[PDB]
C-alpha cells in the first residue's frame, strides 16, 4: 500500500557483524515500504522536487521515474563494539533505526 | 572475557536504567599492556609500572578519563623519556575498607596525549602506609 | 548502472504549473536513477541503515528491500510566481533541482 | 506580470554578481485608478514572522517636493517627503519601510495613501522586500 514504516529485525550474526559488535545481538531497524504516487501526502514530508518528479511521472511515465519510499529520519542505538582492537561503547550510534518514512 | 566486564557493565547499566546516560557519547577502554612487571615493595611503599596504547582522534572533545586500579595515599606518575622525568598526574587518597576498584582523574594527561601523537605511555603507581588488570577509560564526544 | 544523476527538464506548462509560475517557463530539475547494491560506495553517502538494509538483502532477499537511489541534496532556483494572487519573487525557491544523489 | 518584477527576475538571472537584499520580494498593486489629479490604495498582507527588510513606493512623474501621507479616519501621518528632480524624471522610489512594518502588525490589511505635488500602464505599485525565518 502507501509508504509506511514496516517492522524489520536485524540479527548481527546473519550479516556477519557479530565479529566486531559485542552487544547487542540485534535490534529492530525497521524499513520503509510502499509507493509514492501523486499526490504525495504531507505526512511524508515530500520535497518540492519529489512532488514535481511524481507529477511528471503521472502524465508521462517514461519521462521520469517515480518518487521512492525511503527513511527520512534515523535514530541511534547503544552499541558496544571493537574499534581497531579497542573496546568502544557509543550510547548513540547514529543512523541505525528508522523513525519516519517519506517520499523523496 | 575479551570485553572487559566494566564495559559490559556500562552497557547493561544504561540499557536497563534509561534514566541516565554517559557523560560523553564515546567510551573507550585501554587495557594495560605490562603484564610481566612485579611491584617493588619496601616496607611502607609499593610501586609498579603500567603501559597503555592510547589513541584518541584529534577531532574529539575528551570529557573525562579515569584510571581504574586495584589510610593509604596513592600518587600516579608519568615517566617521560639518568635523565628520566616523572610527572605527577594525580595525588589522591583512598579508604581502606573493601574499596575494591578505585578511580583516579587523569583527564589532563589524556588531553595532553590527544594533542600529541598517538603513542604508548608508561605510568607508575606509588602507594604509602589477569582479570584484575588495571584499565584506562576515556570519555569523549564527537564534535 | 550505479546510482547517479541523470538529466531531466521540466516545462511548467506540461505539468500545468504555468498558471501560477510567471518565470521561468521551465528548468532542469534532474533526477536520480540507478541501483544500490551492496557494497554502497562512499560517494553515494550511504547511511548506516542503508548499508545494513542493502547487506541483509544481499544475503537474504525477501527479508528486506534494497536501498533506494534518491536525491540527497537539493538546490534552489529563482522563481517569479503568484502566491495567493500577489506577484512574488523568490531568488532561492528551495528544493527544485538535484545536486547530489545517494542510497538511502 | 509587472515589468518591474519581470525585470527583477531577468536582472538576477543574468547578473550573477549580485543578489537581492531579501529572499522574498512582493509587489502590491494600486486599485484606485479611477481618479485624476491623487490618492492610492493598497491591499497589503505580509506574514508576521517575516522580517521586512525594506519597502519602496514606486511613483511615475511626467525640481519640486513630494509628500506622502497615510489617510486615517484628517489626522494625516507623514511617511516620507523629499525634493525630487524634474530633469525628465520617470520613476521615483521612496522608502516607506516603517509604514509597512506596523502594517505587518495586524490591522486592516487595506491601506490608503495620498500623494501631493507642489507648485497608461504606469499605475504606481508598492514593493516589499522581506526575509523568511
Ligand atoms: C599498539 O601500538 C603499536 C605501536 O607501539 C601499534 O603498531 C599498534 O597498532 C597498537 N595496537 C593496535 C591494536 O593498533
Ligand atoms: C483585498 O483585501 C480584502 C480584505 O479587505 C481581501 O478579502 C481580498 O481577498 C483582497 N484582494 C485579493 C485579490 O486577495
Amino acid at each position: 500500500n502507501y509508504c509506511k514504516r514496516t517492522p524489520l529485525y536485524i540479527d548481527f550474526k546473519e550479516i556477519g557483524w557479530d565479529s566486531w559488535i559485542i552487544a547487542p545481538p540485534g535490534y529492530e531497524a525497521y524499513e520503509c515500504r510502499g509507493v509514492c504516487n501523486y499526490p504525495l501526502a504531507e505526512h511524508l514530508t515530500p520535497t518540492k522536487h519529489a512532488i514535481i518528479q511524481a507529477l511528471v511521472h503521472l502524465k508521462n511515465s517514461q519521462k521520469a521515474s517515480k518518487a521512492c519510499c525511503v527513511p527520512t529520519k534515523l535514530e541511534p542505538i547503544s552499541i558496544l563494539y571493537l574499534d581497531k582492537g579497542v573496546v568502544t561503547y557509543k550510547f548513540k550510534y547514529e543512523g541505525m533505526a528508522v523513525s519516519e518514512c517519506g517520499c523523496r | 572475557v575479551d570485553p572487559p566486564e566494566y564495559m559490559l557493565e556500562l552497557y547493561n547499566k544504561f540499557a536497563t536504567d534509561r534514566t541516565s546516560m554517559p557523560s560523553a557519547n564515546i567510551i573507550r577502554s585501554f587495557k594495560n599492556e605490562d603484564l610481566f612487571s612485579q611491584p617493588v615493595s619496601f616496607n611502607g611503599l609499593r610501586k609498579y609500572p603500567l603501559l597503555f596504547n592510547v589513541s584518541i582522534p584529534h577531532h574529539e572533545e575528551v570529557i573525562m578519563a579515569e584510571l581504574r586500579l586495584y589510610d593509604r595515599k596513592i600518587t600516579i606518575f608519568e615517566v617521560l623519556e639518568g635523565e628520566r622525568n616523572m610527572l605527577v598526574l594525580v595525588s589522591g587518597e583512598i579508604y581502606g575498607t573493601n574499596s575494591e576498584w578505585e578511580t583516579f582523574d587523569v583527564t589532563d594527561a589524556i588531553r595532553r596525549w590527544q594533542k600529541s601523537g598517538s603513542s604508548t605511555h608508561q605510568l607508575e603507581v606509588h602507594i604509602e602506609s589477569n582479570k584484575h588488570n588495571p584499565l584506562l577509560i576515556v570519555f569523549s564526544d564527537d564534535q
